[PDB]
C-alpha cells in the first residue's frame, strides 16, 4: 500500500507503481534527467 | 514576510515576482516550467499591465541572473471573484522561455490524490515572497521565506471572519508573529516530500498579516491540478 513508506516511491505512488514528475526518470527512485530538475533547490 | 529568514542563494529558485509599470513589485508567483508561471487571480486586478522578474533576491540591487519577462497571455479562473475570493488562482504564459539557472527553476506540480494523502498531511510547508515585514511596514527589498505549520482547517474556520472553502488552506500561527502579508500574494507554498518541493498552495489573502488568532489563507492548489495542466496546454 501507498500508505506504507509511500510504497517505497521517492516521489508518487498509485495502485505499487511509482512515478516521478516530469524532468525526473523512475530508477523506487527517480533520477533528474538535467541540471535544474523541478522542486530542487539550486548549487553553484 | 513577517519573521522568517531571507532565501540565501539557490534557495528558493522558484519565486517569481510580478512588476508594474513602475518597475515595482506588487506580487509573486511560482515557476512552473519555462513558460508558466502560477499566481493569484487577486493580483491580475492590481496592475493593468505587469511583467515578470525571475532570479531577484533584492531589489535595490541588479544582481547576476535576475531577468524580465513579458506575459504572453493570462489565464484567469473564471469563478474567481472579491466577493469571496475563492478561485484564486491564474496562470500566465510568457512570450519567450525562461533559462533555468541558479536562483531559477521550477516547483514540481504533484499528482492531486497524492498530494491530498501525503503532502497536505505533512506538518509544515515554506512561503516566500518580498511583501512587508510588518503589517504596517515597507515591502522587503530581499525575498524572505518563512516555514508554516498547516492549521487545522475547523480551527482556521472558527478564528475566521470570512468563509474558508475546499479550495482554500489555511496555515500559520496563531499568536507567533511570523506570517505572509502585502505583497507576499500570488507567491508561493511549497511542501517538501523526500528532498524534493512541491507546489502547494499559492499566497491568497489574511486579516492583516501575523495577527493574534488569524491564519494565513492559501488557495489549496490540489484543486486545481488539473484546471492548471489544462491551463499550460491551451
Ligand atoms: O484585504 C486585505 C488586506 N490585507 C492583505 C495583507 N495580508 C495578506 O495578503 C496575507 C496574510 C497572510 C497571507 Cl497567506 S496573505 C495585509 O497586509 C492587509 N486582506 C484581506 C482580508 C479578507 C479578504 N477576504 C476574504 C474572503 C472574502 C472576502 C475578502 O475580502 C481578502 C483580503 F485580501
Ligand atoms: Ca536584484
Ligand atoms: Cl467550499
Ligand atoms: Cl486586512
Ligand atoms: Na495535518
Ligand atoms: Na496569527
Amino acid at each position: 500500500l501507498c500508505s506504507l513508506d509511500n510504497g517505497d516511491c521517492d516521489q508518487f505512488c498509485h495502485e505499487v507503481v511509482c512515478s516521478c514528475a516530469r524532468g525526473y526518470t523512475l530508477a523506487k527512485a527517480c533520477i533528474p534527467t538535467g541540471p535544474y530538475p523541478c522542486g530542487k533547490q539550486t548549487l553553484e | 514576510i513577517v519573521g522568517g529568514q531571507e532565501c540565501k542563494d539557490g534557495e528558493c529558485p522558484w519565486q517569481a515576482l510580478l512588476i508594474n509599470e513602475e518597475n515595482e513589485g506588487f506580487c509573486g508567483g511560482t515557476i512552473l516550467s519555462e513558460f508558466y508561471i502560477l499566481t493569484a487571480a487577486h493580483c491580475l486586478y492590481q496592475a493593468k499591465r505587469f511583467k515578470v522578474r525571475v532570479g531577484d533576491r533584492n531589489t535595490e540591487q541588479e544582481e547576476g541572473g535576475e531577468a524580465v519577462h513579458e506575459v504572453e497571455v493570462v489565464i484567469k479562473h473564471n469563478r474567481f471573484t472579491k466577493e469571496t475570493y475563492d478561485f484564486d488562482i491564474a496562470v500566465l504564459r510568457l512570450k519567450t522561455p525562461i533559462t533555468f539557472r541558479m536562483n531559477v527553476a521550477p516547483a514540481c506540480l504533484p499528482e492531486r490524490d497524492w498530494a491530498e494523502s501525503t503532502l497536505m498531511t505533512q506538518k509544515t510547508g515554506i512561503v516566500s515572497g518580498f511583501g512587508r515585514t510588518h503589517e504596517k511596514g515597507e515591502q522587503s527589498t530581499r525575498l524572505k521565506m518563512l516555514e508554516v505549520p498547516y492549521v487545522d482547517r475547523n480551527s482556521c474556520k472558527l478564528s475566521s471572519s470570512f468563509i474558508i472553502t475546499q479550495n482554500m488552506f489555511c496555515a500559520g500561527y496563531d499568536t507567533k508573529q511570523e506570517d505572509a502579508c502585502q505583497g507576499d500574494s500570488g507567491g508561493p507554498h511549497v511542501t517538501r516530500f523526500k528532498d524534493t518541493y512541491f507546489v502547494t498552495g499559492i499566497v491568497s489573502w489574511g486579516e492583516g498579516c501575523a495577527r493574534k488568532g488569524k491564519y494565513g489563507i492559501y488557495t489549496k492548489v490540489t484543486a486545481f491540478l488539473k484546471w492548471i495542466d489544462r491551463s499550460m496546454k491551451t
